[PDB]
């Protein structure tokens, strides 16, 4: 077996939006989704807190989000700027349970 | 990061008039590219913008159906189409560019235009 | 080319989905989805074999699958526990056949 | 921190769809879903460029992928002779961008 | 001690009772709790349940919008508010809380009450 | 030898006839079996086709409802059930098969039959 460094990061995205980041080997990211989202339409910047340093890839990242108890689905972009990027269809003022695994690679 | 801006000025109410903006650089991923409306003495409001990298945009209720947005390639350029204005259209309009999605946001939009006067006479 | 420990894992996790699970460096788990759901409603524990220890998440982990030829969604919750929660929309009798690659880490 | 290998393929799958491969450690590959989708049949195989053989898998893998400012969802076999078959619903002439990230091992 | 039932006894007909059900600990992921439903000699079932992650119910069609559960916050409690009692839902309700989702299974329930006497009435 | 043929000949319209194909062995993921459609002087064309691994089909147009394909289990066998043939049926038919999935092209059909004459006189 093989030990490598592992550093995590919770992000409170917006709009309800919760990322749990989770960072292998200073490379591997594994992110997941938690909270509701409400109040965002397609292509929008999320209202909340950007992605920090250590977790910001170098090129743009989509990830894909489900939505519970429907046959819904949503997408992310992570910027290599930190700022994350609304790809789902418009959401109105009621909120529904965002949840998925989603990776990426930073290098 | 540095953006050029030409068009606008005064035009006939019921006319047409065309802006456009071009950015010296990009800055990252979902480059987004439009305009800010500024009415006199009221808030900025994002009136009009187009993302690059999905080819989709975001069009102001207040401006849906009479205002388009196109771009061109190998240029970074993006053109406002206005027809059918309104006296209520006349405002000093930036334009503004940033990498992220769409925002109502002021802040971090890494390009923001000087601004060009569209007034709307007789 | 680093070497590490494979191990490999197939749950019928009841109601016709199939789970292909491969962890590599006893960490890193990509789960494959395969046959075809059915009778299955919202939010519910799925009728068949729990996950088994050594391919047990330490939190819970939300994989998004797919239905085939269609453009609907599913996913579901890998408890710590072992049990697999069912979190796609109702399914009546008719079995839907349900693919896709989710990954998760263990540690 | 440990040092892995990294090889790089971009692939026009056809029909408008390109994906963007990143290997790691001769194993773990995540697949970046880029362009339009146009015209094709649910369970045909794509019109175009074959995935390389240092990038094909053992097995076949599903892949999980987003349409771009909607809910709907498709999802991609990577087969082990080379080959990608579309699993989404039939498209037509009107493109949809599709974007997500998805990953397989190859060993 | 895992789970903590209180409220519930004699009620009239078309009235309504309350029923509490606390626990001391959660066991794990995807956490419910709920109510189990033992009429006279006939088959137990599950007739209502909350998921605590997901902030979703379930009701079993023969009480489908008569019946009412909710939480709090970090109370860890489900609160059951019964409404048009009908003389056929006399029962003893137990509570029951698992990690893993809804289950029709009495199986694994790593709390089980005592449970509670619910007579109607008319 | 990969795919082996059976069936065909002379069939009255209206009639029916059967078309029958084993393959010696599968060549991977996605395994599909299937029959081309080459009319006199015309392009052949995918008519019928059965993906192994998924249970799912496809039908050209011209066929649908009238044409049904089925397999059998430890055979590697497909079977082609022709009802309500039409005068412009009469076509050979070339049983292909492949792993990838549905295609028009005569490409990558890691096998190809040699055909069978299907005729729909008077």
């Amino acid at each position: 077996s093989i030990d490598v460094p592992v550093q995590t990061l919770t992000v409170e995205a917006g709009n309800g939006l919760q990322l749990q980041l989770t960072k292998k080997n200073n490379d591997l990211v594994i992110v997941r989704f938690f909270g509701s989202v409400s109040n965002i339409q397609k292509g929008w910047n999320m209202s909340g807190t950007w992605v920090d340093r250590p977790f910001r890839p170098a090129a743009v990242q989509s990830l894909v989000g489900h939505f519970a108890g429907r046959d819904t689905s949503f997408h992310i972009d992570i910027n290599p700027n930190g700022s994350i990027t609304w790809w789902g269809a418009n959401i109105d003022k009621t909120p529904i349970a965002t949840r998925g695994n989603g990776s990426y690679f930073i290098k | 990061v540095q953006l050029q801006e030409s068009g606008g000025g005064l035009v006939q109410a019921g006319g047409s008039l065309r802006l456009s903006c071009t950015a010296s650089r990009r800055t990252g991923s979902n480059w987004c590219m439009g305009w800010f409306r500024q009415l006199a003495g009221k808030e900025p409001e994002l009136v009009v913008a187009l993302n690059f990298d999905y080819d989709m945009t975001y069009y102001a209720d207040s401006v849906k159906g009479r205002f388009t947005v196109s771009r061109d390639s190998g240029k970074n350029t993006v053109y406002l189409q206005m027809n059918s204005l309104k006296p209520e259209d006349t405002a000093i309009y930036y334009c503004a560019a940033r990498s992220g999605g769409f925002s109502s946001n002021r802040e971090l939009y890494d390009g923001w235009g000087q601004g060009t006067q569209v007034t709307v006479s007789s």
